[PDB]
RNA sequence: GAUGUUGGCUUAGAAGCAGCCAUCAUUUAAAGAAAGCGUAAUAGCUCACUGGUCGAGUCGGCCUGCGCGGAAGAUGUAAC
RNA sequence: UGUCGGCUCAUCACAUCCUGGGGCUGAAGUAGGUCCCAAGGGUAUGGCUGUUCGCCAUUUAAAGUGGUACGCGAGCUGGG
């Protein structure tokens, strides 16, 4: 979980979200691109 | 159902052939041999395609098909490797009697309607490798 | 994508062969690999069939242009046409031998005379 | 054929001219020929996305002016330093 | 690293930063990089911008760069009371106005072009924007 | 929206029960009763179901549009019901089920049982398989999760508790 | 989601998918000498693209208004 | 407005040293790396140096980082 204040899309299939007021980056593919802002 | 280039009246050796259609159920010496037999005609240093057809019982049909649109091009313009810098450096030539000549062999080979198209296709490969037509 | 100046110039082609042709089928083209297909495009250039698969709501278009009407209703589905600009059949005794080769899609409709030929009796033809 | 409709300016100065701008209108002058110069205002916008073509500054075009036409160039134009904006225009009579 | 070759003074009034920019259009390259907020931008800053986007174009079409650090800033060491003079020439900067113009760039397709000032102005201190040359 | 807008048929010997914002849906599978939210509105006509929204509000037709996915589930449901598979991946993974109680043999030391809410039945084809029936799809589904809970399928062999269509996917060991 | 074709170069192998260069032509409704996973190299898996079903709005920039994250400290809330 | 260090006594923070929950891993397991959450409790004896610090020896689950007039002399010491 990249905890970061900029957060991206890392390849196609990486979807943004705003859960409970917070902004995650969220895939299916890559494990690795699993994001939340902080 | 698998397909290789293979060249005149060769077969059997372990990298190029054995392995690839072994793991497949394919007997590798009546293949290789009526490959052989039947591609005897060809000449030696061609690679010509073949298409091995594989069916339940490992008995298999293979139609050996005319030398490459890139095989027929290196003996027309007599040369031996094509270009490693294609329309950008070029290797050698070929008058439209040999992109006919070549587009009769893949006009059994082809798609194309006409031999213009088999000619227009034999053209393709004829930039493709960096070959001049003249 | 095609812009409507396209679709415009390709109704007036499918038209325009429409009116020159003798006898049209249409067809399913759905399930079958573009080497059957390249292969019944062989054996159309051979029998000097028109082979296409077009729009449904721009071959209501093409076909309004007559006396091909009684076919839109045979284009709901994907749908694949043989015009046979030289001879009328060796589009309808291709197609159900294809079809029957294939044993995929269907050949749904025919057309020849100004009327609408129901599936099995495309025999006529 | 780009025309551009205007009214004549009854005020002027830097006031003027900023109170202008606060409305989404802007000044631009119509000097040339024997005339006297004309200064009137305009609609950012309209003349923004007009400008927004290559032709606007080669071409005559029009300006409809209390009912009245006049036919001109566009002649030199001052934007705004870092905005999508225009301060102004100079057009000279065709 | 740019830097005036000879001055007529080796110092400077620290001044003001005040009013806007000249030089507000694109007169030599297609694209420029023009600066929206207001700022100092030392010759590091600039180079290590210049250099960003000479790795994003390839080494191909052209880039200018408008902008010059001519005045000397000074500073005084660690440690080291008031007065006693003025500080010793730390390095040098260039004064940006709102609407300068950075870097000129053309040669190039536009889409690669944003990207690249993107990348450019990832470096500079000041707000920013692109902006294309137009007719008159 | 374009969820709320497709109305919602509701077949012979379905039963609809609308008092207030609480609907209660009867039928051969059994009987399931929700609290709609107060900005939706619901009507029957015919025999279909219609959800729009109701003045007052802002975010109506969201509501809406979940509305119509709710009770188009809770219709399903007590006609044809509900089922999720799940499968075992792994040797000595065992799976009984005795009344509501199934038996889970995962390789912990102690064994495993998980206690099924009401409304839910639990059936094993196999030694490796699990199968639930239920009306309730929020419910099956939430069951479903808790027993891939105990032991989530992983990277590597695949051992673990998956859905009977679920993809899985692993990686190689770190060469040394 | 096609033929020439495993384009040529190179390689023990490069076959759209190490790397270098070209990137044409055919049957086309459409099919990049291929946008990614994949192989010892293949095979195998989607994508670009097009036909079908569907049925009325959808795409993403520009300019602005107000908000979100970025945002941790010591006795006690303690930054109306 | 008594200056370093030791002593006695603390108390707060959290940017967590251990124990607790968790994501990602170039995470097979064992053992880790990095990030997130968490202040409930815990958090070494000696040799040398006036020492804080450090270095070394041997421990432990760990020997946390800081605030408090670099906490604490109307509580002690006086080596500096
Ligand atoms: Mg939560
Ligand atoms: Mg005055
Ligand atoms: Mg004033
Ligand atoms: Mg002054
Ligand atoms: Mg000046
Ligand atoms: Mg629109
Ligand atoms: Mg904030
Ligand atoms: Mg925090
Ligand atoms: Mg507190
Ligand atoms: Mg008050
Ligand atoms: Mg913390
Ligand atoms: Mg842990
Ligand atoms: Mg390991
Ligand atoms: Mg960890
Ligand atoms: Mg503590
Ligand atoms: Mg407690
Ligand atoms: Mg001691
Ligand atoms: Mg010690
Ligand atoms: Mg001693
Ligand atoms: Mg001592
Ligand atoms: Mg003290
Ligand atoms: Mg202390
Ligand atoms: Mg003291
Ligand atoms: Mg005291
Ligand atoms: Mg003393
Ligand atoms: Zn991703």
């Amino acid at each position: 979980m990249k905890v970061r204040a900029s957060v991206k899309k890392l390849c196609r299939n990486c979807k943004i979200v705003k859960r409970d007021g917070v902004i995650r980056v969220i895939c299916s593919a890559e494990p690795k691109h699993k994001q939340r802002q902080g | 159902y698998v397909k290789l280039q293979v060249a005149a009246g060769m077969a059997n050796p372990s990298p190029p052939v054995g392995p690839a259609l072994g793991q497949q159920g394919v007997n590798i010496m009546e293949f290789c041999k009526a490959f052989n037999a039947k591609t005897d005609s060809i000449e030696k240093g061609l690679p010509i395609p073949v298409v091995i057809t594989v069916y339940a019982d490992r008995s298999f049909t293979f139609v050996t098909k005319t030398p490459p649109a890139a095989v027929l091009l290196k003996k027309a313009a007599g040369i031996k490797s094509g270009s490693g810098k294609p329309n950008k450096d070029k290797v050698g030539k070929i008058s439209r009697a040999q992109l006919q000549e070549i587009a009769q062999t893949k006009a059994a080979d082809m798609t194309g309607a006409d031999i213009e198209a088999m000619t227009r296709s034999i053209e393709g490969t004829a930039r493709s490798m960096g070959l001049v037509v003249e | 994508a095609l812009n409507l100046q396209d679709k415009q110039a390709i109704v007036a082609e499918v038209s325009e062969v429409a009116k020159g042709a003798l006898s049209a089928v249409v067809a399913d083209s759905r399930g079958v690999t573009v080497d059957k297909m390249t292969e019944l495009r062989k054996a159309g250039r051979e029998a000097g069939v028109y082979m296409r698969v077009v729009r449904n709501t721009l071959l209501r278009r093409a076909v309004e242009g007559t006396p091909f009407e009684c076919l839109k209703d045979a284009f709901v589905g994907p749908t694949l046409i043989a015009y046979v600009t030289e001879h009328p059949g060796a589009a309808a005794r291709l197609f159900k031998e294809f079809a029957k080769a294939n044993a995929k899609f269907e050949v749904k409709a025919a057309a020849f005379e100004g009327e609408l030929i129901p599936a099995s009796q495309i025999d006529r033809l | 054929m780009f025309t551009i409709n205007a009214e004549v300016r009854k005020e002027q100065g830097k006031g003027a001219s900023r109170r202008l701008r606060a409305a989404n209108k802007f000044p631009a002058i119509i000097y040339g020929g024997k005339e006297a110069p004309l200064a009137i205002e305009l609609d950012h916008d309209k003349v923004m996305n007009m400008q927004a073509k290559a032709e606007f500054y080669s071409e005559v075009l029009t300006i409809v002016v209390d009912g009245k036409e006049i036919k001109v160039k566009a002649q030199d134009v001052q934007r705004h330093p870092y905005k999508p904006k225009l301060q102004h225009i100079d057009f000279v009579r065709a | 690293m740019l830097q005036p070759k000879r001055t007529k003074f080796r110092k400077m009034h620290k001044g003001r930063n005040r009013g806007l920019a000249q030089g507000t259009d694109v007169s030599f390259g297609s694209f420029g990089l023009k600066a929206v907020g207001r700022g100092r931008l030392t010759a590091r800053q600039i180079e290590a911008a210049r250099r960003a986007m000479t790795r994003a174009v390839k080494r191909q079409g052209k880039i200018w760069i408008r902008v010059f650090p001519d005045k000397p800033i000074t500073e005084k060491p660690l440690a080291v009371r008031m007065g006693k003079g003025k500080g010793n020439v730390e390095y040098w900067v260039a004064l940006i106005q709102p609407g300068k113009v950075l870097y000129e760039m053309d040669g190039v397709p536009e889409e690669l072009a944003r990207e690249a000032f993107k990348l450019a102005a990832a470096k500079l201190p000041i707000k920013t924007t692109f902006v294309t040359k137009t007719v008159m | 929206s374009r969820v709320a807008k497709a109305p919602v048929v509701v077949p012979a010997g379905v039963d609809v029960k609308i008092n207030g914002q609480v609907i209660t849906i009867k039928g051969k599978n059994g009987e399931l009763t929700r609290t709609l939210n107060d900005a939706v509105e619901v009507k029957h006509a015919d025999n279909t179901l219609t959800f729009g929204p109701r003045d007052g509000y802002a975010d109506g037709w969201a509501q809406a549009g979940t509305a119509r996915a709710l009770l188009n589930s809770m219709v399903i449901g007590v006609t044809e019901g509900f089922t999720k598979k799940l499968q075992l991946v792994g040797v000595g993974y065992r799976a009984a089920v005795k009344g509501n109680v199934i038996n889970l043999s995962l390789g912990f030391s102690h064994p495993v049982d998980h206690q099924l809410p009401a409304g839910i039945t639990a059936e094993c084809p196999t030694q490796t398989e699990i199968v639930l029936k239920g009306a309730d799809k929020q419910v099956i589904g939430q069951v479903a999760a808790d027993l891939r809970a105990y032991r989530r399928p992983e990277p590597y062999k695949g051992k673990g508790v998956r859905y009977a269509d679920e993809v899985v996917r692993t990686k190689e060991a770190k060469k040394k």
